[PDB]
Formats: structure tokens, C-alpha cells, sequence
RNA sequence: GAUUAACCCAAGUCAAUAGAAGCCGGCGUAAAGAGUGUUUUAGAUCACCCCCUCCCCAAUAAAGCUAAAACUCACCUGAGUUGUAAAAAACUCCAGUUGACACAAAAUAGACUACGAAAGUGGCUUUAACAUAUCUGAACACACAAUAGCUAAGACCCAAACUGGGAUUAGAUACCCCACUAUGCUUAGCCCUAAACCUCAACAGUUAAAUCAACAAAACUGCUCGCCAGAACACUACGAGCCACAGCUUAAAACUCAAAGGACCUGGCGGUGCUUCAUCCCUCUAGAGGAGCCUGUUCUGUAAUCGAUAAACCCCGAUCAACCUCACCACCUCUUGCUCAGCCUAUAUACCGCCAUCUUCAGCAAACCCUGAUGAAGGCUACAAAGUAAGCGCAAGUACCCACGUAAAGACGUUAGGUCAAGGUGUAGCCCAUGAGGUGGCAAGAAAUGGGCUACAUUUUCUACCCCAGAAAACUACGAUAGCCCUUAUGAAACUUAAGGGUCGAAGGUGGAUUUAGCAGUAAACUGAGAGUAGAGUGCUUAGUUGAACAGGGCCCUGAAGCGCGUACACACCGCCCGUCACCCUCCUCAAGUAUACUUUAUAUAGAGGAGACAAGUCGUAACAUGGUAAGUGUACUGGAAAGUGCACUUGGACG
């Protein structure tokens, strides 16, 4: 768990140094993109999100996913895939945004059941008309009076 | 480790606390009280220091100071 | 005499003047419509009660005033529908005056079984009799299930030891019917012991009866205090006149709490005495109103002097608030 | 207690009291290394052999200096600024930019681990400066000693007890906001405390044995000083000392208890962390919850059973009550009775027998083996690291139509689960009756509730037909298996049961929270048969026909599993513990009035406080879980108190 937490780590740390220098790909390096987090269970990598430029830095990742992979085989030579996993805040909320702009809407007490006591009150009224505990350890035993019996 | 006795402790100087506060100012008369039974019982020993010395009243010049006195 | 607890400042925020239209839902004893008459002679005002010995001391006012003073005998729920055809429809009252609590009349009377000094019938039921199929505190206690008896104290008489009182009342109620108020005192006491019977103490530091909590709760429980209540402040802010004076009297923490989030509009079910902490852990959690109808003539709850507590005990918990609806 | 018996001693026995015997043991967490250094009288041999610590850091004191930021001021511009969970209050010569501008505090370096005796010390420069060529050596001598605090005089940006205001609260206080004071700063004195903790005394030596209670931090040896001798009373009382005056240091005893305590293990629990799940929620279909009726339970009533009765009672024992059944009731009768009698009398909390429940589980219990020093306990890694040969269960096999599915099976264990009314049986009770027999009788609804049937129709109703039809379709519709009446079947007995016909056409108009069931030939709908009865169910069992929709999304709730963490609980959190509370007991302290005393004090009792116990719970929920706001030490202020807050310190808390 805690080696698993370390690894995490290390992954998220290779591909931050990956993202930063521009040996990797020219494009990569302009985009600057940066992680929110890195997660192995398959690698699940989330990166903040800034919507064009969003798509244009979704498009290079998912290009270049292959490529940064291969670098990473080279250092943790047996990287499992990596999925980047865009971060739109809640990424429901833009999609469903997305939709609705997409979609058409065409033209445009007290904290008891008192009634349930007051019916029973009603059937009424219709009808109408310690000790010590011996300790564990100091209950007697008779086994070895009989043993010694015969 | 628990703190139990610490505890304990802390209860116990709390109601300390709590006695003095209650009757400070009995306690500051009973302690003036004692400081000038202090001072009498002092004087009294000196002055049956000079009386076993033979001398018929204390040294020329000598007055007992209040050690024992705040002032 | 029991003197109406702070009915000079009741005065003083209602401030009475003529041809205005007053009401009060808790007329009693008519202490503050007393006073409130005596301010001004012309007010018309409208004395709501339960009690009918309450309802025939409000007709003796009338006989005092034939028309300046109304008697209107009846529950907060009827009192929509009693002022509709009383000639109030539209509302626009001038001022409202709402007590809360035990009549003097009805806690000095032992039939009513209002106090566990005075022995009685357990009834502890403001009405006298004009709905006799209105449950009886003593039918409450024999009926209810040790469960529903321990959420009713539990609830409305803030009581601790609901599990223990509850069974101990089911204990006894099935030996005999509990139809005493002074048997049912000494059922309470039983549950606990002896030395146990005025070790409880009130806000003034003394010593009451260990039952009176319980004996508050039945009480409630036999009249629907809150729900009632929160009727009779539904149906005032309905009929208030807009700006007119709001003025409420609460002797304990259930009815005050009611009282003051109807006011400022908070939610009934809201959490009880949240501490600052408290709602910024819960805004924390919800992170990821409505509009104001009132202006407070007091933000802060005025208290009886210490005089006034020597002179009348039983006040000495009410807490005065005023508002002028918006 | 008596009695029998036995045991020990024995002209004694043994109840009380007293005595007999004494610290070569220890000090991180149990009592105990005291905040620090030095030395004296001395002690030790670690002083000779015998060796190395100037170097580079944040020791200390003084003087001077200032980069970032703040405050203030000024110009310009803006009308708002600040503030919160949301606000209010506050400010509005307020805010932003620029410029000038400190007796305050010392980012980054610092991931360094240095200096100093300890406390402490992290901006720059300069001066002065960091004892000892053997160690040990003090509550008190000598000199220091964080924070808080006191006295006096200054400074005062900011922070800030206290106070005031605003919110929040049932309300006060606190948590939050704002303003502001003591205070944090300087000078000179004082106070002398800490979780002053590396909770490890100083010096010297060793890594070989037995490494070692445990945990912490590997185990020890030599030497010296200090300290401890059950818990609590008690960081207290008295005495003494002190610049201290609600103070600090030293520090008891009486009454009381048989424990108090340290470490760890297992379990329970955590308003416990993480991870993953299921029908837990949503999604699908048809229902229940509204109506009538059937039936069951409950209640009432009656002379009138019993049992089941939260899931796991409620068309349940019953696969079945008009008489019988029947165990109920009333009345009458019998006494070796159908029985080498009898009892459906009590006890399912004595049991067998047969089952419910988790179980829509996969584990259980023996017999060994191993680990922990042979402590409670523990025993898994598949590229395997102490577990295991057998038994039970799952599984497998088998039944039905397959290998699938459904049945069946389903251990141990849980609920003293159900049944003494299937029968048997322990114990107890009845014997002219609690046994046996006969006649007659309940069985009603003012109701509530459970399940089921039929419906409220147009995907319907009626007829034909068994799927190419014709009519009906809202007051002559749909809708009773209900009521009333009359036949018939069975029976000795039928307004009681059932079937049929006639008559009546009622309530109802797809029904709220909520709730049941289903994953495929399933749900839904329709039809037949059987068990049982003389007859009798809308019940049960079973065969068959028609025959779907969703099968995804989640852990807030519920529950489960795994890996963890904590644990003062073990009656296992509805736990425990702390504080609080007029009144009797025991003990200590203690002023009065009067005898002695030299006029105060001493000196002989007696108001009042304190400690413990008592009926004990009430009250607060502070502590133990991240114990609900991490806990605690010191100190200060506020509060009647429960406590709250300020400053520094500690981890005896957690963490990206
Ligand atoms: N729901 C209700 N409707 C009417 N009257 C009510 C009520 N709840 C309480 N009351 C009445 O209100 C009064 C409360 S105490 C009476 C106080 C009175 N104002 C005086 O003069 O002191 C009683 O009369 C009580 O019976
Ligand atoms: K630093
Ligand atoms: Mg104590
Ligand atoms: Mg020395
Ligand atoms: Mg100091
Ligand atoms: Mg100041
Ligand atoms: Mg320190
Ligand atoms: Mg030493």
C-alpha cells in the first residue's frame, strides 16, 4: 500500500519531468500542461483543465500518450499504459452544459406521529367504554476433587 | 501512556486553586497572624539570649528589627 | 397574584393607540389586556382562548367593554377560520400578543391537574371539557408504548432519562390506571432514587420536583403545543397588518426556538443550539434563504428583572421577543 | 445457623494484641536521575603507559546598521473598504497606484544539525568572547534559568488575555468578526516556574557471554553523587527560607483502601482512515398502501379453548371446526374406569423427536507441528517465507430435460427461537377428579390490522369462435364469489357448508408517504389437476399455455469484506471516568469564653474549614476513539462555578 503509494509518486514525478523538458516533443513542451494527479492501479494520469484549448491539449496527449510511454520504458522500465484523464472540475457539469446548449426546449412539524398517538388514545378510550455477578476467574472448579476422589 | 495521575494533578491544584481564591483573605489574616507571632517568638529568644548572658537589659544601641515585615 | 411577566414591556412594543385592532391569542387571565385597556380605552381587541373559564372571564371583560373587547373561545387551528367569520377576513392587524405556558386560574385549580402540588385528575389538558374526546393526560401515559412515552418526554420535555421514566410509568400503569397527578409524581419519583426527588433545580438554582419536566412534556403532548403554536403564528403573520407589532412570550426553550425561527425565517429542522464551528463544518460539507418578513424591535430577548423573578418564580424563564412584520 | 461426619492440636485449644526476621534492591514508561554549571570537606582509579579535536557554522554581551512587509503622511484616481459559513458591526481622509517612512519582527539559505552548562540561540558589521592537561562533587553555598507575571520609565507597526460591540445560540459564555488594554519590545530591578523531555545522571570501559520481563532507545560493567521504599490524603497542612503576600522551595500525619500502577495481548467500540463490494440507492415490470369481499390476527362481547405472535406470527399448527373433530363452557352422570388406570395439568428456561434464522454463508472441530527465550498469543506470501495428513460442510456426485438451471443439500455456531396440544419423556401436581361419558352451546362487530380474490373497463364487456366477427360502451355502462329469496348436493341434522337460479347493480373511477416480488420460459396473465372431507377454502400443492421490460449508474444512507490506526471500555460506548450537589459517621486543621502565663503571647476546649466514607443518584459531558473543539505542562486574566482564552513548551496526537 505505502510501496504503492510510493510508486504513484515516482510515476507522477517522471511525468511531470517528461512534461517540463522540451527533448520530449516540441508540441508537449508549448502546451505545459500540468497534473493534478497520478494513480496506478493500468495509470490513470488527471491534468488540469483550462474549451478549444482544452480539446488541442486533450488531442496532443492522446497523440503523444504512445510516445510518452516508449520514454518511460526507457527509465519503472515496465510502465502500464498511461490514461489521461482530462480534470473540467466536474466534468459532468461541462458535459451536461455541452447538451444543453446542444439540446431544444422548443417553444418557450412537531417531530412525532401525533395522529397516530391520538387514533391509539382514541382505541384506548373505545376499549375503555440489579443483582451480584461472580467474577470469572473465581468460579469453583470440581474436577480436581473428583480426580482425586477416584 | 495514559495521564492519570496528571490528571489527578491537575484536578487537585484546581481545587487548590479554587480553596484559595475562595478564602484568601482569611488566609492573609491567619498569615499576618503568624508573621507577628514570628516576630514575638524572635524577640522573645534574643531576649532570653542576653538575659542567660547576665545582662540586665539588651546591648547599647540594639533594637530588634522586623525581619519578618513586608515594609 | 401571578402579575402578566413583563406586561410593561409588552405595553411599551405593542404600543396601543385608538381604533387599532389587537389580538390576543392567549388571553388567560387578561392581565396584558388589562394593562393594554388601560393604555387605551377605543382599541378593539380580540381576547382567543381555549379555557372556557378563560372564554367567560373574557366575556366578563365584554361585560366591562360590550364591544371594545371580543371573547373568542377556541384553538390556534380554529382561530383562522373563527376570525374569518368573526369580521377579520382581510387581516390587517394593528398588533398581536402571544403568551405561552399555564394560566394562573388554570395552574391554581387541582381539578384541572395543571400542578403536582395539588393532587388530580391527570389531565393536564387546557381545554375544559368543550371537546371531552380530547385525550387526557392520564389516557396518554396508560396508552402509549414505552417506545412513543420515551420519545415524548425525550422530545418535548428534554428530559434525559426517557428510557428509564418511560418504563417506569409502563411498570406502573400496568399494575393500576394512572388517573392521579400526585400518582403519577410519585411513579416519577419511584424511577429514581428517593434522595433523587428535588435534586434537580431550576434556572433560578432551586429545587423542584423531579417529575415537573415530565408532568411540562404531558402537557405539550396533551395540548400540541408546537404544532398549534406554529398555526397561531401562521395565521397571525396571515392576518398581521403589515408593520404591525408582533409580541411574544416563551417560558421555555421549545416554544422560544419556534418562536424565533419563524422570525427570521430559519428552517424548523435545523439543528438545536449550532455553535459557529458547527455551521462552518456544515457550509464546509455543503460547499463542494428566504427572503426576510420581519424587523426585529428587539434582536436580543428581554428577561424579567430579578424583582420580577422574587415576585412571580414561574416567570422567571420568559423571554420576551418583538417584531413588526414586513 | 443447626445437625451428621471429618480434620488439626490436646489438658488444652486459639480469638485479640505484641514481638520474632530486614533494603549489597532499584530510578526511560511502574515510587525514584531532581532545569543547568562550578567548587568545598572529601571520594574514586577512569590521573602515569594512554593518543585526536584551534579548523566551518544559529553561544553570549555591547554599539551601529536595514532588505522585505506594516503603520503613518502626501499626490492622483476611485466610491466604497474591511469582514464571514452567511452576515452584521466597524471604517468611509476609506481603498488602489507612486513616494517618503521603525526602539517591531528577522523569508529563501536550513533537505544544514552547528554554538552554549542548561534555558536557549537562524538579518548584517565590528569589538570583547566560548572555564579546567584526572574524574565525581550541593532543593539550601556561588552563578544562571523559556514562557507567563510583578515594579518603574519609555516605545507601540503588528499580535493580543481582559473589556465593549456584532453575529451564532432557547439563552449566557465560548468557538466567528471588529475595535481596544494589560502583555509580547527597550532600560533597571524582581519573580525562579514547565511535558525545563534525548521523560536516557556524570566519568571510564566493553561488544564477549545469558542479547533481553514488555515497550521505549542494543545489552552491560566499573566508579561517584542525587533520589525512591503500596495507593490516596499531598505540586497539601504545619515549620523554615525567599524582594516572593491568591507565591515558590523543602514537605508530613491522622482517618480510609487491598489494591494503586507499568508494558502488552485478545475482544468490543471509534461523530475511525483507506480500498472494494451488495440488490443498500437509482434504473425495469407487476403489485400492496384507496374500494368490496374471502381469510387470519388483535380488541370488544360471551358461560365459552390452546399454541404461534420483529425479521424467523398473522389462509400459522389446519393437507381445513355445523354434530364429531374438541382439547372450551353450562348442566347431568361414572369411579379399578379401553389400558397391570388415567390427565390436552405446570415446566420448550429439563429434553428427545421435527424445524425456523443467519444460510441468497464456507467455514468448523478434533489430532499434530512450528514461532514468540516454551508470556497472553501467533502460524500468510504460488517465481511461496510453517503449517498439516484425516473428519464434517461447501464442492463433487445424484434427481428433473444437458455439462446449464431448478431442486435437494447446507457443517459448527447464533436467537434458553418454536413445539410438554404429534408422540415419547425428566421433574412437579391431580386420583369422588386437573380423570371418564352424555346432551346442549359459542363462532357477534362499534372496530383496527395482515394476506388474498374481484375490480375500478376500451389492450374493455357480451356472444360466436378459440384469435380476419357482430354488438355493448356511464345512470338500463363497467363493477359482488356481498345481501335477500328459492332450489339442489352432502348429511341423521344446512338461514349455518357448497353449488345453481332469481333478485339487487352497491362501494369504487388506478389509490400518500411507504412497501412486496422478480433477472427468462422468469415476472405478468390464463387454464387444469391433486392432497384433504360425508360435504366444505378466494387456501395449499402441482402440471401446462401465452410471455415480456431493465439489465446500467453509485457509496450519501444501509450492510458486508479486507488492510490499517486508536482504545483509561471488558456488564465491553445505553461503556467508563471526571467535576457538581443543604444531611448523618471517622480524621485533621482551627478562631471563641474562661483557668495558668507576660500586657500580648504562651497555655488547657470550641465556631468554622479540609480529607474520607455514606442514600446515592441528580447535573455538566471535561477525559478515554482525531472522545465529537488533539491532549497536556507552566503562568496570567475573566467566571459564583461547569470552564474559556493569551504566551511559550511537550508528543505522552494525526497528516498531502
Ligand atoms: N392553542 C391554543 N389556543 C387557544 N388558547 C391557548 C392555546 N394554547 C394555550 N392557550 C391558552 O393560553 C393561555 C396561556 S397562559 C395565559 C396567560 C395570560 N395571557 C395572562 O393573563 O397571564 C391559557 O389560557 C391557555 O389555555
Ligand atoms: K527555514
Ligand atoms: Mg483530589
Ligand atoms: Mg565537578
Ligand atoms: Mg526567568
Ligand atoms: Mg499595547
Ligand atoms: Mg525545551
Ligand atoms: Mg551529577
Amino acid at each position: 500500500h505505502a510501496r504503492l503509494r510510493a510508486l504513484n509518486g515516482l510515476l507522477y514525478k517522471a511525468l511531470t519531468d517528461l512534461l517540463c523538458t522540451p527533448e520530449v516533443s516540441q508540441e508537449l513542451y508549448d502546451l505545459n500542461v500540468e497534473l493534478s494527479k497520478v494513480s496506478l492501479t493500468a495509470c490513470r494520469a488527471y491534468w488540469k483543465t483550462t474549451a478549444e484549448q482544452n480539446a488541442h491539449m486533450e488531442a496532443v496527449l492522446q497523440r503523444s500518450a504512445a510516445h510518452m510511454r516508449h520514454l518511460l520504458m526507457s527509465q519503472l522500465r515496465n510502465v502500464p499504459p498511461i490514461v489521461f484523464v482530462q480534470d473540467k472540475g466536474n466534468a459532468a457539469l461541462a458535459e451536461l452544459d455541452q447538451l444543453l446548449a446542444v439540446a431544444d426546449f422548443g417553444p418557450r412539524l412537531c417531530g412525532i406521529d401525533h395522529e397516530a398517538l391520538n387514533k391509539q388514545i382514541m382505541e384506548y378510550k373505545r376499549r375503555k367504554d440489579g443483582r451480584k455477578r461472580a467474577k470469572p476467574r473465581l468460579e469453583q472448579d470440581s474436577s480436581l476433587k473428583s480426580y482425586l476422589s477416584g | 501512556k495514559n495521564v492519570l495521575k496528571i490528571r489527578r494533578r491537575k484536578m487537585n491544584h484546581h481545587k487548590y486553586r479554587k480553596l484559595v481564591k475562595k478564602t484568601r483573605f482569611l488566609r492573609r489574616k491567619v498569615q499576618e497572624g503568624r508573621l507577628r507571632r514570628k516576630q514575638i517568638k524572635f524577640e522573645k529568644d534574643l531576649r532570653r539570649i542576653w538575659l542567660k548572658a547576665g545582662l540586665k537589659e539588651a546591648p547599647e544601641g540594639w533594637q530588634t528589627p522586623k525581619i519578618y515585615l513586608r515594609g | 397574584l401571578h402579575i402578566p411577566v413583563m406586561v410593561d414591556e409588552v405595553v411599551h412594543c405593542l404600543s396601543p393607540q385608538k381604533g387599532q385592532i389587537f389580538l390576543d391569542m392567549t388571553f388567560g387571565s387578561g392581565g396584558h389586556t388589562k394593562a393594554i385597556l388601560q393604555k387605551e380605552s377605543d382599541i378593539v381587541l380580540y381576547a382567543l382562548d381555549r379555557d372556557p373559564t378563560a372564554y367567560a372571564l373574557a366575556e366578563h371583560l365584554s361585560e366591562l367593554y360590550p364591544k371594545q373587547i371580543r371573547a373568542m373561545l377556541g384553538q390556534f387551528s380554529q382561530a383562522e377560520a373563527l376570525l374569518m367569520k368573526a369580521g377579520v377576513q382581510p387581516g390587517t392587524f394593528d398588533g398581536v400578543l402571544m403568551d405561552l405556558g399555564c394560566s394562573s386560574m388554570q395552574l391554581d385549580t387541582p381539578e384541572r391537574g395543571f400542578s403536582l402540588r395539588k393532587d388530580g385528575p391527570l389531565d393536564m389538558r387546557m381545554d375544559g371539557g368543550r371537546y371531552p374526546d380530547m385525550p387526557t393526560a392520564a389516557d396518554v401515559v396508560n396508552a402509549l408504548d414505552q417506545q412513543a412515552l420515551a420519545s415524548i418526554l425525550r422530545t418535548y420535555g428534554e428530559e434525559k432519562h426517557a428510557k428509564k421514566i418511560a418504563s417506569a410509568i409502563v411498570q406502573a400503569r400496568s399494575i393500576y390506571p394512572i388517573t392521579r397527578t400526585q400518582q403519577l409524581a410519585s411513579i416519577v419519583a419511584g424511577a429514581f432514587p428517593p434522595s433523587a426527588i428535588y435534586t434537580r433545580k431550576d434556572l433560578l438554582q432551586r429545587s423542584t420536583h423531579i417529575a415537573t419536566k415530565t408532568f411540562q412534556a404531558l402537557r405539550i403532548f396533551v395540548n400540541n403545543e408546537l404544532n398549534e403554536l406554529y398555526t397561531g403564528l401562521k395565521t397571525a403573520q396571515k392576518f398581521l397588518r403589515p408593520g404591525g407589532r408582533l409580541v411574544a412570550l416563551s417560558f421555555h426553550s421549545l416554544e422560544d426556538r419556534i418562536v424565533k425561527r419563524f422570525l427570521l425565517g430559519i428552517s424548523m429542522t435545523e439543528r438545536f443550539n449550532l455553535s459557529v464551528r458547527q455551521q462552518v463544518m456544515k457550509t464546509s460539507q455543503l460547499g463542494s434563504r428566504a427572503p426576510l418578513m420581519w424587523e426585529l424591535i428587539h434582536k436580543k430577548v428581554l428577561s424579567p428583572q430579578d424583582q420580577d423573578v422574587q415576585d412571580n418564580p414561574r416567570g422567571r424563564s420568559a423571554k420576551l421577543r418583538a417584531a413588526i412584520k414586513l
